[PDB]
This record gives C-alpha cells, structure tokens and sequence, in this order.
C-alpha cells in the first residue's frame, strides 16, 4: 500500500501526473520535472526491496 | 540454462479513444503551460470544470481497453457499467490507495468503472538450448 | 447563547466518491465543542424589534437555521456593507434561491410582509437556483477560495441539536472573487460559529454517505484514531 500511494506523491514536481507535465510543459521542462519523479519514484522502489 | 525465466511484461493495448456540449469566462469554448498550444487543455477557471479548448466527442466505447478524456481527466482503462451510488455531486471515484477507479459520463451521467487493462510478467520456460529451442 | 457543546458542520470536502473507507483529510471545518452563538441577540427580540449585529467572517462560518416557519430571509457578505463595495446578497425566495453582488446600504435592515428592497446597483453576477422549503434544520456552511465562494447546506427533516451525524452537501459553487470580512443575517433562531484549518478523519459508508468524523486536534483519544486511521483502537 505504501509503495503505490507513493506513486501519488509530487516530490517536489509541478504535478504527481506524467501525463499532466508532459502536457503543460514544452519537452526541455517536461524532462526536469520528469527526472524528478523517477528519481521520487525509484528511490521509492529501492526502499521497498530493500 | 533449462529453467524459467523472467524476460519482459505483457500488456494489452488500447485499441481506440474516448473523447466526452458547449460551442459557445464561463461556459464557452477557450482560444502554468509553457507550449504554445492550449486548445487540448481544460482550464477550471489560467489555474489548471469549464472554459475547455475546442475537442470533438465521441462515442462511449465499454468492455475493451481505450484511452479516455472525460472533462481533463484522462486515463487507460477498460469502462464497465458501475453499480457505486454516486451523489449527484461527485464526479469521479477513487479507490483505498487514492486511484481513480470510477467516473460519470460528462453526457447521460452514466457511472462508468474502470478496470486496468490486463498485464503481467513474461515468463519463458526453456528445455536448455543444449536440447531443445523449443519454448513455452 | 454560547452554546459550545456542538459537534455539527461536517461537509464533503470535494466531488469525489468513496466506498467503505476512512479518509483523513486536511480543510476548513467547525472544530468539535467550538463556541457556537446562540442567537435574545435576534433583532425581533432586541431593543425595538432591530438591530440584528453585522458578524465577522473570518476564513469560512458555519450557519444554522433553526425556524420550521421560514421567517429567516438571507445574508449579505461583503466588508463595509455600506454601498462603498459590492456585496454578495443571497435571498430564499418561496420558489427559489436569488443571488446578487449589488451594492447597497440598506434592505431589511432600517410587523409582517416586511419589506426586503434594496438599491442593488452594479451587479456583475446573478444566479437562480431550487427554494430551500414539522420541524426540519438547515444548516449552511460558507467557505471562501481565492476567486470562489462556495455555500454547503443540508436540509434535515429536532427540537434538541444532539441529533445523529449529517455531512452537507456542497448546495452552489460561485465563481465571483469578491473580498469578504463581514456579513449580516437578513431575518424579516442562529447557530453561527467558524471554521478552523483542521485534519478530520471521514468515515464513507458503501454507499459513499459520510456517516461519522473525527476531529484530530480536540482530545488525545480522536488523535490517536486519526492516527492509525480507525475509529476504533
Ligand atoms: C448535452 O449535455 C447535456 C448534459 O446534461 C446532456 O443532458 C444532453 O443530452 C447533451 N446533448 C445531447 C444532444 O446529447
Ligand atoms: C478586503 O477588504 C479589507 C478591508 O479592511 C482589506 O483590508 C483587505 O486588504 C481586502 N482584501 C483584498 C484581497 O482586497
Ligand atoms: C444504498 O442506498 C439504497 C437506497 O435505497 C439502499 O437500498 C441500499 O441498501 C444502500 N446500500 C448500503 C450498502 O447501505
């Protein structure tokens, strides 16, 4: 439960939804706040394994 | 090696689209975002309900995995007639884990389910290629 | 007329549905046992019959009315109330619900088929919507957002208040960006208390009706409940 409610969180992003940054955002922006949310989310992955 | 493998993930895909009356700031049609496109967005009041760029409706497609736009909200699913009791307030419905699982047809306001379109893991069983290219 | 023992002014927070769940969700709502005024305040029953007092809105207010004979008319939301600055003048009609931002200096305000006139210059909006109409209680909710005004209200069909639970239910949803500070209560009786940033723990039934809630912050028991996300430990 813990690891998809993460999915919902911003980290910091402009919003939680991928397909909401990619389109708002002119592809040089998206990829930003993109990068953001993989990093949120594989550091989320990490943690479950772990 | 003889064994079973992991190799990939199955997913089945959408075959088609949804898109869900006003031609007419209120209640018209439009003409925060760096593109300079904002005709595909739905703009609440821009602060990202009504005032939405021009789109063309379609039909309600059920019982297969489409990509649907119901008001801005938009999504991968497969759209089965509900039986929730939504209140004539509430537009969309979200499951234990904060996703949605539920939305009202912007026309009729029929109550759609959405049910993921199937996936899952790819597993390949191998009688060793020493033997056999023959697989499962 | 302090009447602090309430417990009354949950509403749904959005237009979303849920089934069988505990939500924890942090808004503008009456704290639990907060000071609710108990309008021998009314003007009818003051000095003269008038003189109802103007109340502060301070980020949302809770309203009650508690009159099954629909003598209590409307409200008027603004700053000075003056004429200076729009206001916001709400109305229950006997066929319906009329809304306004004119501004004015008087309509009730200085025995029966009181007048209810106004100057009501310079409306920018105005909405229509379905008449409020034994005893029944109404209850309201009016919440600010930058550039909203929101109003939540049920209709319960009571003479004591400790009744079971009722959320409202979002009534009208207003996108007019006016600044509000003040408002009066237009009579020709009141529960009127305000709202707080505060976590309450929702409890959604099956079929998506909110049957209970925990306010957090009023006592270390319903902290733990929301907690551990249960309404019972
Ligand atoms: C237009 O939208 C309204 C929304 O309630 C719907 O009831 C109506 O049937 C729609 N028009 C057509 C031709 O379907
Ligand atoms: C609202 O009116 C009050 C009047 O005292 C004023 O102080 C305040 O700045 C106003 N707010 C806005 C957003 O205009
Ligand atoms: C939902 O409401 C209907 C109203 O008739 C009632 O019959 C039904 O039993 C309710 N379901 C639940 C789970 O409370």
């Amino acid at each position: 439960n813990t690891l998809v409610k993460q999915l919902s969180s911003k980290f910091g992003a402009i919003s939680s939804v991928l397909n909401d940054i990619l389109s708002r955002l002119d592809p040089p922006e998206a990829e930003v706040q993109i990068d953001r949310l993989i990093t949120g989310r594989l550091q989320s992955l990490q943690t479950y394994v772990t | 090696e003889k064994g079973i493998y992991q190799t990939s993930n199955f997913r089945v895909q959408p075959t088609e689209s949804i898109v869900r009356n006003v031609t007419n700031i209120s209640n018209c049609v439009a003409d925060g975002v760096s593109p300079t496109k904002l005709n595909d967005l739905c703009f609440t009041n821009f602060e990202l309900a009504t005032v939405c760029g021009p789109k063309k409706s379609t039909n309600l497609v059920k019982n297969k995995c489409v990509n649907f736009n119901f008001n801005g909200l938009t999504g991968t699913g497969v759209l089965t007639k509900s039986n929730k009791k939504f209140l004539p307030f509430q537009q969309f419905g979200r499951d234990i884990v904060d996703t949605t699982d539920a939305v009202r047809d912007p026309q009729t306001l029929e109550i759609l389910d959405i049910t993921p379109c199937s996936f899952g893991g790819v597993s390949v069983i191998t009688p060793g290629t020493n033997t056999s290219n023959q697989v499962a | 007329q302090s009447y602090t023992n309430f417990t009354r002014g949950v509403y749904y927070p959005d237009k979303v549905f849920r089934s069988s769940v505990l939500h924890l969700t942090q808004d503008l709502f009456l704290p639990f046992f907060s000071n609710v005024t108990w309008f021998a305040i009314s003007g009818t029953n003051g000095t003269k019959r008038f003189d109802n007092p103007v109340l502060p809105f301070n980020d949302g207010v809770y309203f009650a009315s508690t009159e099954k004979s629909n003598i209590i008319r409307g409200w008027i939301f603004g700053t000075t109330l003056d004429s200076k600055t729009q206001s916001l003048l709400i109305v229950n009609n006997a066929t319906n619900v009329f809304i306004k931002v004119c501004e004015f200096q008087f309509c009730n305000d200085p025995e029966s088929e009181s007048g209810v006139y106004s100057s009501a210059n310079n409306c920018t909006f105005e909405y229509v919507s379905q008449p409020f109409l034994f005893k029944n209680l109404r209850e309201f909710v009016f919440k600010n957002i930058d550039g909203y005004f929101k109003i939540y209200s049920k209709h319960t069909p009571g003479r004591d208040f400790p009744q079971g639970f009722s959320a409202l239910e979002p009534l009208v949803d207003l996108p007019i960006g006016i600044n509000i500070t003040r408002f009066q209560t237009l009579l020709a009786d009141y529960y009127v208390g305000y709202l707080q940033p505060r976590t309450f723990l929702l409890k959604y039934n099956e079929n998506g009706t909110i049957t209970d809630a925990v306010d957090c912050a009023l006592d270390p028991l319903s902290e733990t409940k929301c907690t551990l996300k249960s309404f019972t430990v």
